[PDB]
């Protein structure tokens, strides 16, 4: 009995087996119809298809095209039988419940899955950290999540949500690179901008003083190399891009910065449970991969909250895979055995078993 | 040990395990394990009106005397196991998360006995005996009571009678002088949670409610003979409850004008019904505290000498509820544990 653990993100679904130190297979999470195509077959296909994300924000929208993704996922991915093996979903802060009964009625009727569970992505975030408690900020490509998580529990009255992820920053990167001449209009070049935000972006410790050395000084140039043989320079739109987690109004957006979200999440909970929080300040996800956003997070919280108090941020190297991780870890536990809803529990129970098997 | 007795073995090495959980946790087992026995349900009624009395030691009692009755079924060593358990088990005031999501169940299924058959002249009633009982500078917009909304907000809005005119019944009071709430003003604090649940506890995904702010109220640890102290198996809320001391003054009122009514002691029980379910599930009270107010001795002398026979909103068919905070107890302990062996595992990995 092997488990299968399935994070479903809104740009990535990253499956594997329990056990294991790293996702076997991450794949887009786009579905391409023109008979449909899943993954890195649909992105080949761009101009062919047309691509549609069955998960915006965290939240599955189009079930249909998520039935695909996970079809793709057992069969053309992983390479195995649904029916063998106990799934490990992966759920969004504040999932509808309706869609957790989706979720497990399309594992079990349609895949005929023996067992599964469905947890939140932050507190498998917070689990691959070894903590139960703690406040995890969950950036991936689609959605930001500030998730305050007591025993194993995220709190839903505390948690809040930020329209601002890897999707934003890569916009905003291609329209700084447009601003200065570099055109980068089209979906390979979008993926080129986003390869360029993930190998030169970083966040900056104090962003005047850095937009201030970059128009002084040309260290902080640093040069790329284009599919077309093409060499462009980037300046300081390697700390502008992420900035706009810390300042959202770079694109408009009328709400607080990541410190922000994260101390008003912190100030939604009792004051008994603070300390823990903000001694456990968890980063996850693909956005939170910058350079120095952990320091940056550090130096805006410790300004935000109480000055006696200990602000400790958690980004491990394997942060981008943290849902993942945990999820593993999850699903390859002896106790964790007796909490997957099992076949025999769904049909005497429902989907709506998910409510009080995984809560 | 097969699966089932050892995933209940598990649960029950939850160390925040309580009196509640115990019961419902070896009640569940039992269920699964004896439930197929003719003379069970009468077992699991008793029990599971024990534990809405919160006669705890009753019910374990109970359950310690079946588990050795089928010893040979269930097994000599996990019926030792169970009995060293049942003694290892107390009652936190401030942590009661099996007991309070029990509470707030039986609230909502009492909210819904009270809707089901609703006779609004009960209410209607006992708005004009609370006209004749608040004090002038208390306004009351309630001219007529339709429907369980208005009897709710009546029975909420018999708040304004405090310090006004149930002073005496709380004077005479022999247990009221044991109320242990903290003076300080702690303010209010968000939650998702219903009820009489605390804010940080988990539930279920269909169980939340909108986010809201309660207000934080803590227990007075200096009082001696306090009653939270004093009874560590109702869940501390609040202290004992002194606006039931207002609805005790209205009921009076209630009886008095009706002396005459063949059914004046289904009325009372219907008003208390209503009363505890309203004060549950709005998270001022839980059960106990209301309860032992209606169960104090010049109250109760009261309702005799009306020849009123108060059931304190005891039924008989709470096994939904029930089966729902086993679920509740088996979901905490399960989850408990397993984040043991989880922090044990990442921190022997890193
Ligand atoms: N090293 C990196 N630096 C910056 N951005 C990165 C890095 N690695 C990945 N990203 C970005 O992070 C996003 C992917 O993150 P992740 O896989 O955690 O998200 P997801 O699971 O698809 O989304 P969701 O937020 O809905 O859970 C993409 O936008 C990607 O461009
Ligand atoms: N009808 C009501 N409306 C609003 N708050 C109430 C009501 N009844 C009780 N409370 C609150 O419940 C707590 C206990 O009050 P008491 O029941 O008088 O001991 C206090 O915080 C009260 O303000
Ligand atoms: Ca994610």
């Amino acid at each position: 009995t092997t488990a299968l653990v399935c994070d479903n993100g809104s740009g990535l679904v990253k499956a594997g087996f329990a056990g294991d130190d790293a996702p076997r297979a991450v794949f887009p999470s786009i579905v391409g119809r023109p008979d449909s195509y899943v993954g890195d077959e649909a992105q080949s296909k761009r101009g062919i298809l047309t691509l549609k994300y069955p998960i915006e924000h965290g939240i599955i929208t189009n079930w249909d095209d998520m039935e695909k993704i996970w079809h793709h996922t057992f069969y053309n991915e992983l390479r195995v039988a649904p029916e063998e093996h106990p799934t490990l979903l992966t759920e969004a802060p504040l999932n509808p419940k309706a869609n957790r009964e989706k979720m497990t009625q399309i594992m079990f009727e349609t895949f005929n899955v023996p067992a599964m569970y469905v947890a939140i992505q932050a507190v498998l975030s917070l689990y691959a950290s070894g903590r139960t408690t703690g406040i995890v900020l969950d950036s991936g490509d689609g959605v930001t999540h500030n998730v305050p998580i007591y025993e194993g529990y995220a709190l839903p009255h505390a948690i809040m949500r930020l329209d601002l992820a890897g999707r934003d920053l890569t916009d905003y990167l291609m329209k700084i690179l447009t601003e200065r001449g570099y055109s980068f209009v089209t979906t390979a070049e979008r993926e080129i901008v986003r390869d360029i935000k993930e190998k030169l972006c970083y966040v900056a410790l104090d962003f005047e003083n850095e937009m201030a050395t970059a128009a002084s000084s040309s260290s902080l140039e640093k040069s790329y190399e284009l599919p077309d043989g093409q060499v462009i320079t980037i300046g300081n739109e390697r700390f502008r891009c992420p900035e706009t987690l810390f300042q959202p109004s770079f694109i408009g957006m009328e709400s607080a910065g990541i410190h922000e979200t994260t101390y008003n999440s912190i100030m939604k909970c009792d004051i008994d449970i603070r300390k823990d929080l903000y001694a456990n300040n968890v980063m996850s996800g693909g956005t939170t991969m910058y350079p120095g956003i952990a320091d940056r997070m550090q130096k805006e919280i410790t300004a935000l909250a109480p000055s006696t108090m200990k602000i400790k941020i958690i980004a491990p190297p394997e942060r981008k895979y943290s849902v993942w991780i945990g999820g593993s870890i999850l699903a390859s536990l002896s106790t964790f055995q007796q909490m997957w809803i099992t076949k025999q529990e769904y049909d005497e129970a429902g989907p709506s078993i998910v409510h009080r098997k995984c809560f | 040990y097969t699966k089932i007795e050892s995933s209940l073995l598990l649960a029950l090495d939850y160390p925040k395990l309580d009196e509640s959980d115990f019961i419902l946790l070896l009640t569940k087992f039992l269920e699964k394990k004896l439930g197929n026995n003719d003379n069970y349900p009468t077992f699991s009624k008793q029990i599971q009106k024990y534990y809405l009395e919160q006669e705890y030691k009753k019910a374990i009692e109970n359950i310690l005397r079946l588990c050795q009755e089928n010893e040979t079924l269930l097994g000599t060593n996990l019926v030792q196991r169970l009995i060293t358990k049942s003694s290892q088990v107390t009652s936190n005031p401030k942590d009661n998360e099996s007991r309070r999501f029990y509470e707030v169940l039986y609230a909502e299924h009492l909210e819904s006995i009270l809707r089901k058959d609703f006779d609004c002249s009960i209410f209607d009633e006992l708005n004009e005996a609370y006209n004749e009982v608040r004090p002038e500078y208390t306004v009351n917009d309630l001219t007529k009571i339709n429907t369980f909304e208005e009897a709710r907000k009546l029975i909420l809005a018999f708040v304004m009678l405090n310090d006004n005119v149930e002073l005496g019944l709380k004077a005479q009071s022999a247990i009221y002088q044991k109320k242990d709430r903290s003076r300080e003003e702690l303010g209010q604090v968000l939650t998702a949670n219903p009820g009489i649940m605390k804010p940080n506890s988990p539930n279920f995904a269909d169980n939340t409610v909108p986010i809201k702010k309660i207000d934080k109220i803590a227990i007075d640890e200096k009082k001696a003979g306090g009653y939270s102290k004093t009874n560590p198996q109702v869940p501390f809320v609040a202290s004992l409850s002194g606006t039931t001391y207002s609805l005790v003054v209205v009921l009076q009122k209630y009886m008095d004008k009706h002396k005459t009514d063949p059914n004046l002691e289904k009325k009372i029980n219907n008003i208390v019904m209503l009363w505890t379910s309203a004060y549950i599930k709005d998270g001022y009270h839980s059960y106990k505290e209301v309860i032992d107010i209606f169960k104090d001795a010049h109250i109760q002398s009261i309702f005799a000498r009306a020849n009123i026979k108060l059931d304190y909103a005891i039924i008989d068919d709470t096994d939904h509820e029930f089966h729902r905070a086993q679920e509740y107890t088996q979901g905490i302990a399960t989850k408990a544990m397993m984040h043991q062996e989880l922090v044990q595992k990442v921190q022997e990995k890193s």
